[PDB]
């Protein structure tokens, strides 16, 4: 784990230390400890789509490095497609 | 509880690059 990954692993926690509620942090630890325990990456997106709909899109670009490579295709089409990238 | 949410965050977060 590279110093910069290291850094953006901090940065990420404080952000969600920052933005998220008590139940949108559970929900989000239960989500992504599914996703790590072997859940596919699509219910991980609907899961992640279900909790923050249009918002927090900060968090959902900030992931993109964190998964892993064979996933990483589904995750951006999906980004791309909810329209993350689309501010207007 | 929070706080081991959180942890579990980091964990699982690492984790998927390990």
């Amino acid at each position: 784990l590279s110093a910069s990954a290291t850094e953006l692993l901090q940065d990420y926690m404080l952000t969600l230390r920052t933005k998220l509620s008590s139940q949108e942090i559970q929900q989000f630890a239960a989500l992504l400890h599914e996703y790590r325990n072997g859940a596919s990456i699509h219910e991980f997106c609907i899961n992640l789509r279900q909790l923050y709909g249009d918002s927090r899109k900060f968090l959902l670009l900030g992931l993109r490095p964190f998964i892993p490579e064979k996933d990483s295709q589904h995750f951006e089409n999906f980004l791309e497609t909810i329209g993350v990238k689309d501010l207007e | 509880d929070e706080q081991e949410a959180l942890n579990s965050i980091m964990n699982d977060l690492v984790a998927l690059q390990m």
